[PDB]
């Protein structure tokens, strides 16, 4: 039912401007704060921009602070990302992630198909020291993510988020704030952590369980994604 | 402050909810809330139909740039005192009493006449502790049949005390006076009385005049002018 | 501020009469009442007659009942019809004008406590014979 | 024009001062106490306005016996210097507060009467206590130079000190009367000329709406129309018959300071001015009877 | 006649009930608790004040998490609050603005709402659409819906103006049981902690203990002089308390089917709109019409506290599952949290 | 008819009263003792009867 069909991108000369557009679907676009997350062709995820419900708070990343403008129009259910100055390092495939925020919310739920924008030629650190581990189906395995700054808050909720990016598929939220499994995800994924260093354990591996897993923070808005952990099938 | 990022986002959602609540309350604040009450299948359906042209029935209409909301509780059929406090802020109660009920004596079967049934219902509504400041728009619906009814039968057959002559004008005047005199709160509320019929199309105009008058008086009282 | 010049100074014997008039510019009974002050040669400046809310006939005790002051707002003049000259009356008469206090609750008084810092005239040495 | 003042200014003026103090204190105290009683019951949109008017009236009349004694002692102020400053500032603050609260209640009535749809959507803030708070703060800022400039000094060496206000602290002696005229003109303008215009235009719109709605066709309607128009015109008439004396005479004095009016007229003005102030207090003394006690709901709250 | 004979049989059975209860009564609750210590001064201070409602609050139900909380007001809006942060989570517009009952499911997935529309509406909180939508409109009651409580995510028990307390299946929208037997408008309804029995108080001055599984009324409790507007089970499902219009809230037990104590004060002459028990059942909180709530010593019948912070009648009151904070709803458009 | 409805109402009332009679009632002293035991057992876990500190309070803190 929910869809986020991205538009824009392709071959554009360095220095030009392109307006990435997201055609939202039947998920009440007016009530959702929407993000942009980029992915270089052979690299990890990096948060780009964000607009809140009603365009209240409009946060950007350091590399695109004065060059990118995120804007929304609740009519027509469309999200815009206007990129003025284009370096050759913006040749990433951008994702439009929806996020709602209340007490028992599940932020970063739907991620969107994404579009590729090809251009020719402090912030918390998540390491994810494990980048590739051999794994066989049916065996219990775990992943490790570490935070430079403790993700525990006085509200009593760690803010680590886990996404599984299947080969050729957009990231899917496995667990939001740890030990809280998302909707539509099997119970074989469990969280747990110790405020500074965190783990994600998988009880059983399947054909759809092989991919590149990412850990994200929402404590402070830079929203650093750790380098993905790849599960080599068999 | 010391709040988390998702915490500030949730509080932003709280402000958005507050703004929507305030806008919707302001929208509801300018809409006149009216209560339909009647002796039971007397004229309520006919009057709501002519004014437009299993629980509460809400009828919405606009007349001269004023939005209305009339609530009909005819089908409740339960203990009235448990839900009558809900309509405390109602601008006015539209009471529909049938003039044809004078010769009808079949109220709740027995030998009690529907005119006195409507009398005690009107007394209960007018003397309610929650309705002490809310005006009542009285409506007498059977004016097109009351003429023949009173020319074929005397008013005394329902009214043991002296009913005067048998002509339509004074009969209607006597009925109006004896439905207006149960107001123990003549100082605050006013009984707006009108003789309507099926052919009557000015019921909406009379309701507009009554509610506008109640608005002016409420504003005068709030400002201290009264 | 207010410009005011005394007129007079004629030599008159003992027991004579003369009218000392000081004409002011920008001095009204409404705003700036006027007064009369003297200078005997090598002496100290004493008051002659002062136009105040209290009394209103503030003639000096030395000159009570003999000098006559007159303030006219219409012709912005301050007559001083003295009587009976004495050799001691030889003085450089400074006509001075001070503003009037507020009406709100002060009483529209003439601030003669600020006379030194007010507006004194040039002074006219009235010559008196015997 | 060697005339000082009427003799009765030292005999009757303290008497009427004391008497109007009694009447104002009694009436304002009773209306304020009943307003405190009925604040949580009536929940009127302008209960705060009449309450602020009542407290302004209390603080207006409390220091009036000081002037009663001051005029009893001819024109000597023996209460003190800082007391002179405090009383003058309090009375000016209450002056501005009373006028501004009257026009604020007029604006509240206009917003809640002429247009109960959008004018109420702008009235939501003037109905809250924030409007009264800002009005009081603004009045205090207007009356600040009264505190700053008020002093006590003896004049004419009569050993009978008066409660005048000093000016050399900030202003030059040469342009002194010019500064005083400017201060008086600013006071008159910002305290009466604008607020009275708001009050009159608000009540004119209210009268227009009442006349448009109520008609002679109804026996009760005509009587209610006459009563409402009567109270509105009585209110505007009491304002424009209580405030013409003081401000009109003061403005006439200011004009005469630059127009050379005959000296007899000037003396007459300075002599009638205490009577003008008496009428000023009398306004505030009969204000509660014309605002709160006139309300039948307020009366039944009292009873 | 035969009707007279059956009336005589009914009178004989009523006398048998009365004398059996009299035989069971051997020592009063006050007599047995005279030796226990008093609670003292239970001074609850308002910790949170929930603002945003623009009409009279008529219902309020804590969530199982003891943090989320739904309130129903006369304007057609249900606001779900975060009591820990004074945050509004959801604001649900209502088809009918006339509601006097609202419920929060123990799972937190659904919220219930009903009133004079004669329809119980279930709203799905957790939806992929990101908004709260009406899952099912349960209809079939011929009176105003006075109460509704969730047994599970699929079963609800609702009491209405007619002398029926229907048990519904949300998925099918059908009445599994009608639960007839009352003679007045059922005004209150409290599910037992075990969640197989429940007590419904009606206008007939009687509270009847029903059975969800078998669809039957085991016990009928009398003693109240007037309408019962509030009912609440003890923390253990062996007793319940009923608030009435006679300014008295009585503690009824299920085992000995007799009133245990009456919590009344001479000064109190106003009806009791809401009744809820603190955890451990020591404190009984009753919301009154005198614009303030009273905390009662349930074991001693002592006015050990007065929560006076409302400008109108306390329409609803509830206690958290952990027993930390009580909430009060009033007609002043404010909801307050006490601790 | 209405008479048959009244007969049915009387029959159901009689049966309901009989069933209400035929249950095992207990003693009021025992019920009160059970309530007292529950109150004493769970008194410690009551934040209202026993006030909790600021750290335990999720509203005061």
């Amino acid at each position: 039912d929910v869809q986020l069909v991205e538009s824009g991108g392709g071959l554009v000369q360095p220095g030009g401007s392109r307006k990435l557009s997201c055609s939202a679907s039947g998920f009440a676009f007016s009530s959702f704060g929407m993000h942009w997350v980029r992915q270089a062709p052979e690299k990890g995820l990096e948060w780009v921009a964000y607009i809140s419900s009603g365009s209240g708070t409009i946060y950007y990343a350091d590399t695109v602070k004065g060059r990118f403008t995120i804007s929304r129009d609740d009519p027509k259910n469309t999200l815009f990302l206007q990129m003025t100055s284009l370096r050759s390092e913006d040749t990433a495939m951008y994702y439009c992630v929806r996020s709602i925020y209340y007490y028992g919310s599940s932020p970063f739920d739907f991620w969107g198909q994404g579009t590729t924008l090809t251009v020719s030629s402090s912030d918390i650190v998540m390491t994810q020291a494990t980048s590739s581990v051999p794994v066989t189906p049916g065996e219990s395995v775990s992943i490790s993510c570490r935070s430079s700054k403790s993700l525990l808050h006085s509200n009593g909720n760690t803010y680590l988020y886990w996404f599984l990016q299947r080969p050729g598929q957009s990231p899917q939220l496995l667990i939001y704030r740890m030990s809280n499994l998302a909707s539509g995800v099997p119970d074989r994924f469990s969280g747990s952590g110790s405020g500074t260093a965190f783990t994600l354990t998988i009880s059983r591996l399947e054909a759809e369980d092989v991919g590149v897993y990412y850990c994200m923070q929402h404590l402070e808005y830079p929203l650093t994604f750790g380098a993905g952990t790849k599960l080599e099938l068999k | 402050c010391t709040l988390s990022a998702e915490d500030k986002a949730a509080v932003e959602r709280s402000k958005m909810i507050d703004r929507n609540l305030r806008e919707d309350g302001e929208k509801a604040a300018r809409e006149v809330k009216l209560l339909l009450l009647g002796a039971g299948e007397s004229g309520k359906s006919t009057i709501v139909k002519q004014m437009k042209i299993t629980g509460i029935v809400e009828t919405h209409f606009t007349f001269k740039d004023l939005h209305f909301k009339m609530f009909d509780v005819g089908g409740q059929r339960s203990e009235r005192k448990k839900w009558i406090h809900c309509f405390e802020g109602v601008t006015a109660i539209i009471f529909c009493v049938a003039l044809s009920d004078y010769d009808l004596v079949l109220a709740e079967d027995e030998e009690m006449n529907r005119m006195h049934e409507s009398m005690k219902l009107f007394d209960s509504i007018c003397n309610n502790k929650w309705f002490t400041d809310t005006s009542i728009i009285l409506f007498l619906n059977k004016k097109d049949l009351f003429e023949e009814k009173i020319k074929k039968s005397p008013l005394t057959i329902c009214y043991p005390e002296y009913a005067g002559s048998n002509t339509y004008e004074e009969a209607a005047a006597y009925i109006q006076c004896q439905f207006e005199d149960l107001n123990k709160r003549k100082d605050t509320k006013e009984i707006y009385t009108h003789f309507t019929c099926a052919t009557d199309t000015k019921n909406v105009q009379f309701v507009f005049d009554a509610v506008t008058d109640v608005i002016i008086k409420n504003n005068l009282k709030d400002c201290g002018l009264f | 501020q207010v410009q005011l010049v005394e007129s007079g100074g004629g030599s008159v014997q003992s027991g004579g009469s003369l009218t000392l008039s000081c004409a002011a510019s920008g001095s009204t009974y409404s705003s700036h009442c006027m007064g009369w002050f003297r200078q005997a040669p090598g002496k100290e400046r004493e008051g002659v007659a002062l136009m105040t809310r209290s009394r209103g006939t503030s003639y000096a005790d030395s000159v009570k009942g003999r000098f006559t002051i007159s303030q006219d707002n219409t012709k912005n003049i301050l007559y001083l019809q003295m009587n009976s000259l004495k050799p001691e009356d030889t003085a450089m008469y400074y006509c001075a004008a001070v503003p009037r206090a507020g009406i709100e609750y002060s009483g529209a008084y003439c601030k003669w406590n600020m006379k030194d810092s007010g507006s004194w005239g040039q002074g006219t040495q009235v010559t008196v014979s015997s | 024009c060697e005339y000082t003042d009427w003799k009765s200014s030292g005999a009757l003026i303290p008497a009427i001062y004391m008497l109007v103090f009694l009447l104002g204190t009694t009436g304002n105290g009773l209306v304020l106490w009943t307003v405190f009683r009925s604040s949580r019951e009536k929940r009127r949109s302008a209960d705060i306005f009449i309450a602020s008017l009542a407290v302004a009236d209390l603080t207006f009349v409390v220091t009036l016996p000081l002037w009663a004694t001051y005029t009893y002692r001819d024109y000597d102020w023996p209460f003190g210097t800082f007391f002179c400053k405090l009383s003058s500032y309090l009375i000016f603050v209450n002056m501005y507060a009373s006028v501004f609260c009257l026009t604020g209640l007029s604006f509240d009535r206009y917003l809640a009467i002429v247009r109960p749809v959008a004018n109420a959507r702008l009235r939501l803030r003037v109905s809250g206590a924030v409007a009264t708070a800002v009005l009081w703060v603004l009045a205090a800022l207007l009356a600040m130079p009264v505190m700053v400039l008020r002093t006590t000094g003896d004049l004419e060496n009569t050993t009978k000190v008066q409660c005048y206000m000093d000016y050399s602290m900030v202003a030059t002696v040469s342009s002194e009367w010019a500064w005083e005229v400017g201060l008086g003109v600013s006071s008159t303008t910002v305290g009466f000329v604008v607020p009275f215009t708001i009050m009159l235009t608000c009540y004119f719109f209210i009268a227009q709406t009442i006349a448009g709605h109520f008609r002679k066709e109804r026996i009760e309607g005509l009587r209610k129309r006459r009563r409402l128009l009567s109270i509105i015109v009585v209110l505007v008439v009491t304002f424009a018959l209580c405030w013409m004396p003081y401000h009109l005479v003061k403005t006439l004095y200011m004009l005469g300071s630059l127009l050379h009016w005959p000296c007899d007229f000037d003396l007459f003005l300075m002599n009638i001015f205490p009577y003008c102030t008496c009428i000023s207090y009398v306004n505030s003394c009969l204000n509660p009877f014309l605002y709160a006690f006139f309300d039948p709901r307020f009366r039944q709250a009292c009873t | 006649s035969e009707l007279d004979q059956l009336r005589q049989e009914a009178e004989q059975l009523k006398n048998q009930i009365r004398d059996a209860r009299k035989a069971c009564a051997d020592a009063t609750l006050s007599q047995i608790t005279n030796n226990i210590d008093p609670v003292g001064r239970i001074q609850m201070r308002t910790r949170r004040t929930l603002r945003g409602h623009l009409a009279k609050i008529y219902a309020m139900h804590w969530g199982t998490d003891s943090r989320l909380l739904v309130s129903a007001s006369q304007d057609g809006k249900l606001i779900i609050w975060d009591s820990y942060t004074t945050n509004k989570v959801h604001a649900i517009p209502l088809r009918s603005s006339w509601v006097m009952t609202c419920a929060y499911a123990p799972s937190g997935n659904y919220v219930a709402c009903g009133g004079l529309d004669n329809i119980c509406s279930i709203y799905n909180l957790k939806t992929r659409e990101g908004n709260v939508r009406v899952s099912r409109e349960l209809a079939g009651h011929t009176g105003y819906l006075s109460c509704c409580r969730f047994l599970d995510d699929n079963q609800i028990v609702t009491s209405s103006g007619d002398t029926t307390c229907a048990l519904w299946d949300i998925e099918t929208g059908q009445q599994t049981t009608t639960f007839t037997g009352h003679t007045g408008d059922v005004m209150s309804l409290s599910l037992a902690p075990d969640t197989r029995l429940f007590v419904s108080g009606a206008c007939d001055a009687s509270a009847k203990l029903w059975d969800v599984r078998e669809g039957m009324c085991r016990q009928t409790f009398t003693g109240h002089e007037s309408d019962i507007n509030a009912i609440c089970f003890f923390p253990n499902g062996n007793a319940f308390a009923t608030g009435s219009d006679d300014a008295t809230c009585r503690l009824f037990d299920l085992r000995a089917d007799q009133e245990l104590m009456t919590y009344s004060h001479d000064n109190i002459i106003c009806g009791i709109t809401s009744v809820s028990f603190s955890k451990s059942g020591r404190l009984l909180l009753a919301g009154y019409d005198d614009f303030n709530c009273n905390v009662w010593d349930a074991l001693k019948a002592d006015r050990a506290g007065v929560l006076a912070g409302h400008d109108n009648r306390v329409s609803c009151l509830g206690v958290t599952d952990d027993g930390m904070a009580v909430a009060t709803g009033s007609w002043d458009s404010f909801l307050k949290i006490w601790n | 008819s209405n008479n048959t409805a009244s007969i049915a109402q009387a029959r159901k009332l009689v049966e309901q009263l009989k069933m209400e009679a035929n249950i095992d009632r207990i003693k009021v002293s025992k019920a009160a003792a059970d309530l007292m035991a529950y109150c004493e057992a769970h008194a410690k876990e009551d934040p209202l009867l026993t006030p909790v500190p600021a750290s335990e309070n999720p509203f005061r803190e």
